């Protein structure tokens, strides 16, 4: 007789509508543990304080989407959340300019496609375009 | 800004709070609750895989006199029909255990009257009618000033209970079972307690204890009978804290006292053994609180039948002994259910080529099916088998062949209910 | 012989016309508990104190009904009394407004939808609109 | 924390885990739903589908991801994972709150002068109640917490481009703590891979 | 005089202690002006609320902080703490004055 | 019952001291009022009192014996009567009406 073990718990960031007696258990192993994370399907509806301006009252709603455990790095959290993703690109674009990797053609470029995301708010572009070498 | 929105939700939660209040506390919508509920804590602490079975039947105390008044006799009552006639005096039937009501009865001549038809009623088909009595029966507001009570024995002189006490004389007194305080059914709504979804209420319990969710301790006692008729087949364990008359998972509620925290008890009071024992002397089922637990116990089952007092002698000794058996709970429910037996296995006998020592011999090989007359059986096994010893005789009914006169004495196992104890120091005490 | 009891009592807000001997004993057990309840059909005509407002001679007429024991929750006493359910309804469109939830716009909408219902009293249509912050 | 526990079994020695999504409210709600434990959701998928099935397996043990408090609502819970660990005969083990024993966090622990008079208070009436069931047998909570993960840093935890330093502050629920019923399973894991008992 | 008893105790051994603020004054009061001993304040919560109640207590012994005199009321008092002490089986300890 | 001796555990250690000039010399203030010697307190005992008596020269009370108020019985010198009078006196010591 083997030894299986029953893992009861919030697994989800939501209760599901279907029944307990009709949700079915998921057998778990090593050689199927992220496969079992991606069909699971896993989602982040959560408001944070926005630390990205000085407002008490600004407020950021993200809608994290997990499918590995790969995906709660701050790598994948950034990339999930556009009002970081463009200060990311904003981070790159500036490192690339001050190594003098791109001239400044391509660098005004670059950046006018970062700072034309409709869901930034002008405020943060302000902030990221203070952020350009006068030069 | 939100924190203002904040202020809004507390104060429309606060008024809202203030309303729901009025419907949780109405005494209407509490009556019907607390009579749902009760039922429900009755019947699923029963087991229906043991052959136990519940049926309710619909009747305020007002149409039960109107009915027993309508009717010329008991006979013809309606609930004699659907008690006796279509149950223990049908063929093919079955016989009602018992009889459970959700009543408070007072003083009042119109409660005791009802007492009186119930008992009647009892009688006739063998089961015990159990219900409550109101705050009011002792002339106290509530049971809370039970402690308040320096003598109950003197109480009951006054001649408001004339009619009580003709009743506690009457033959038909071993059938009723009157309980005392009540209990609570419900913790009040909290939002870590007892929380509800959406709106944050956070019930608001008054000075008035009647805010309370009260139920009707007779159901209680309806669990206890259910209990050790599931073990046994016979309901005899229902008076001690282990024998199986203990109440356990009663509703706490912890809340602030004069600066402390206090639980609100179980029951409206915290009874303690001199006014319990005082309570069975006057005849009441008193479920007393165990202190600083959430259990309660029976300590007792007597019935509303005051025991008779006879001749100090050997023989008026004995009668005093047959008579007290008599006036307690725990040993009719015995001759209930050997009441039943008779009825129903006698009927499959009618036609049978019997003459009267043929009656003497089955008769007796049957009676032993529960007897249990060991020079000790294992404690609470005696429980299966409630009976130490039984005799029968059967005489003809001289100028009608075919009928009998029957007679069954039977000497049951007795409950430990007491004792007193002599200390005593001593020197050269045999070793 | 199985031990059958009798439960005798009022399990209803009335008396019944039907005389004691023609009504009917109902059998229950654990696997119908809730269908007796159903089937008996429960119903409360009571009046309590008003107290939405600051008026003594403020009375207030309920008409519960119960088909099980869920339905003598406060949730569902709320939900058949239109005076506390709008009250409910009032409380989830401004935690909504308050948590950013829902635009101005949406929230006036809902809020005339709430105390449209002619069986409100306009002195708690008042209080209730005391409650929406200014902006 | 439920990695941690399945990479440090050995799936090789017949060992097997199982998951089953739900909260404590939905718990309650099946239970008090249900006219008895017999017909459970749970009770179906631990007994019915295991131990009383003919060509089956019966459940080892069950882990809950859950901290319990002394409220109600979790005692109550407790009472019926009691009685579904007596009917298939095996243990229920999860976590107790910092909240259980009156202090904001395991971190105030040191300051307890006395747990045994703690318990006392009325407070406790249900808790003490259940510890005296014979179906507490195969009740089992855990106390403090364990980490599961290293705070951020360029050094001991970096990330792919951005600079990343998490800063935890004075409160130390930053931490990514961890369920201890977690590391208790894999207890019983390496007990039975090495000896097929536990 | 009541820390030096309880920090020489050790409450780890199941040991306990109550205080109850009376003045022999008000022991005599509310003995005399209750119409038996069963009935007395001081009867309710050493007696009834512990040795006489169901899931309670029996309260070991009681130390009274007094000195008595051969005053006809330090007798009496001294009668219905026997009395007291006989019905809950608990001895009553006190101190004797110089004169 | 462990309550009534130097060695038994009706010893009381560690009692307050103080020395303070004499007629020239150096003497302590005795922890009890006086030094109780073994005859007065025999004497106290036969009168139902319990003596705490000082050790001689150090910081250590004893209490020699409980008697309780109660005074013993006299019975017949006979085999009868003088197992009445050890019975009886077994009830008027504390160490035995504890148990």
């Amino acid at each position: 007789l083997p030894l299986k073990v029953l893992m009861l718990g919030d697994f989800t960031g939501q209760e599901d509508a279907r029944p307990l007696e009709q949700r079915a258990p998921i057998n778990v192993d090593k050689a199927n543990f992220n496969e079992v994370m991606a069909q699971q399907n896993l989602k982040v509806t959560l408001t944070a304080a926005d630390k990205l301006s000085a407002d008490p009252n600004a407020t950021m709603n993200v809608s994290l989407q997990f499918k590995n455990l790969n995906d709660f790095s701050p790598e994948s959290v950034v990339n999930q959340v556009p009002e970081l993703k463009k200060l990311l690109e904003l981070r790159s674009a500036l490192n690339a300019l001050k190594g003098p990797l791109g001239n400044l053609p391509a660098f005004r470029k670059k950046l006018q496609a970062l700072l034309a995301d409709e869901d930034g708010r002008k405020a943060l572009i302000k902030e990221l375009g203070l952020t350009e070498e006068t030069k | 800004d939100k924190a203002l929105v904040d202020a809004m939700i507390a104060e429309i939660d606060k008024r809202l709070s203030s309303q729901v209040n009025e419907i949780l506390h109405a005494k209407e919508f509490q009556k019907l609750e607390s009579s749902w509920r009760s039922l429900k804590f009755m019947v699923d602490r029963t087991d229906f895989r043991e052959n136990t079975r519940v049926e309710m039947l619909n009747a305020s105390k007002e149409d039960l006199q109107k009915d027993f008044e309508d009717a010329p006799e008991v006979t013809k009552s309606g609930l004699y029909k659907l008690v006796y006639s279509n149950e223990y005096g049908v063929f093919g039937g079955k016989p009602y255990g018992i009889i459970s009501a959700n009543y408070d009865f007072n003083v009042g001549p119109q409660d005791m009257e009802l007492l009186r038809k119930c008992a009647s009623v009892a009688a006739m088909a063998h089961a015990p009618f159990i219900g409550n009595a109101a705050p009011e029966v002792f002339g106290e507001e509530s049971f809370l000033k039970l402690p308040d009570l320096k003598d109950l024995k003197s109480l009951f002189e006054g001649p408001q209970y004339a009619r009580w006490h003709s009743f506690r004389e009457s033959e038909d007194a071993r059938y009723v079972g009157l309980a005392l305080p009540r209990f609570l059914l419900r913790l009040p709504y909290g939002e870590k307690t007892v929380p509800v979804k959406a709106f944050n209420f956070t019930e608001d319990v008054v000075g008035h204890h009647e805010r309370y969710l009260w139920g009707h301790a007779s159901v209680a006692l309806t669990s206890r009978v259910a209990d050790s008729f599931a073990k046994f087949r016979w309901s005899p364990n229902i008076i001690g804290p282990q024998s199986g008359g203990a109440v356990e998972n009663l509703p706490l509620h912890q809340y602030e006292a004069m600066g402390e925290i206090q639980t609100k008890i179980p029951t409206e009071v915290m009874l303690t053994e001199r006014r319990e024992f005082e309570l069975s002397e006057e005849g009441f089922i008193g479920l007393v609180f165990r202190k600083d637990s959430d259990n309660a116990a029976f300590f007792s089952a007597n019935s509303t039948q005051k025991p008779r007092f006879f001749g100090n002698t050997p023989e008026g000794k004995a009668a005093e002994t047959n008579y007290r058996l008599g006036t307690q709970l725990p040993y009719m429910f015995i001759m209930t259910r050997l009441a039943h037996y008779i009825k129903v296995l006698q009927r499959e006998q009618i036609g049978s080529w019997k003459e009267k020592s043929d009656l003497e011999r089955e008769l007796n090989h049957w009676l032993s099916q529960y007897i249990s007359d060991m020079d000790d059986p294992a404690p609470a096994v005696r429980s299966r088998r409630p009976l130490r010893a039984a005799r029968v005789v059967v005489e003809d009914v001289e100028g009608q062949p075919g009928w009998y006169r029957c007679s069954l004495q039977v000497r049951p196992h007795f409950k430990y209910m007491g004792a007193s104890f002599t200390l005593s120091l001593v020197g050269k005490l045999d070793k």
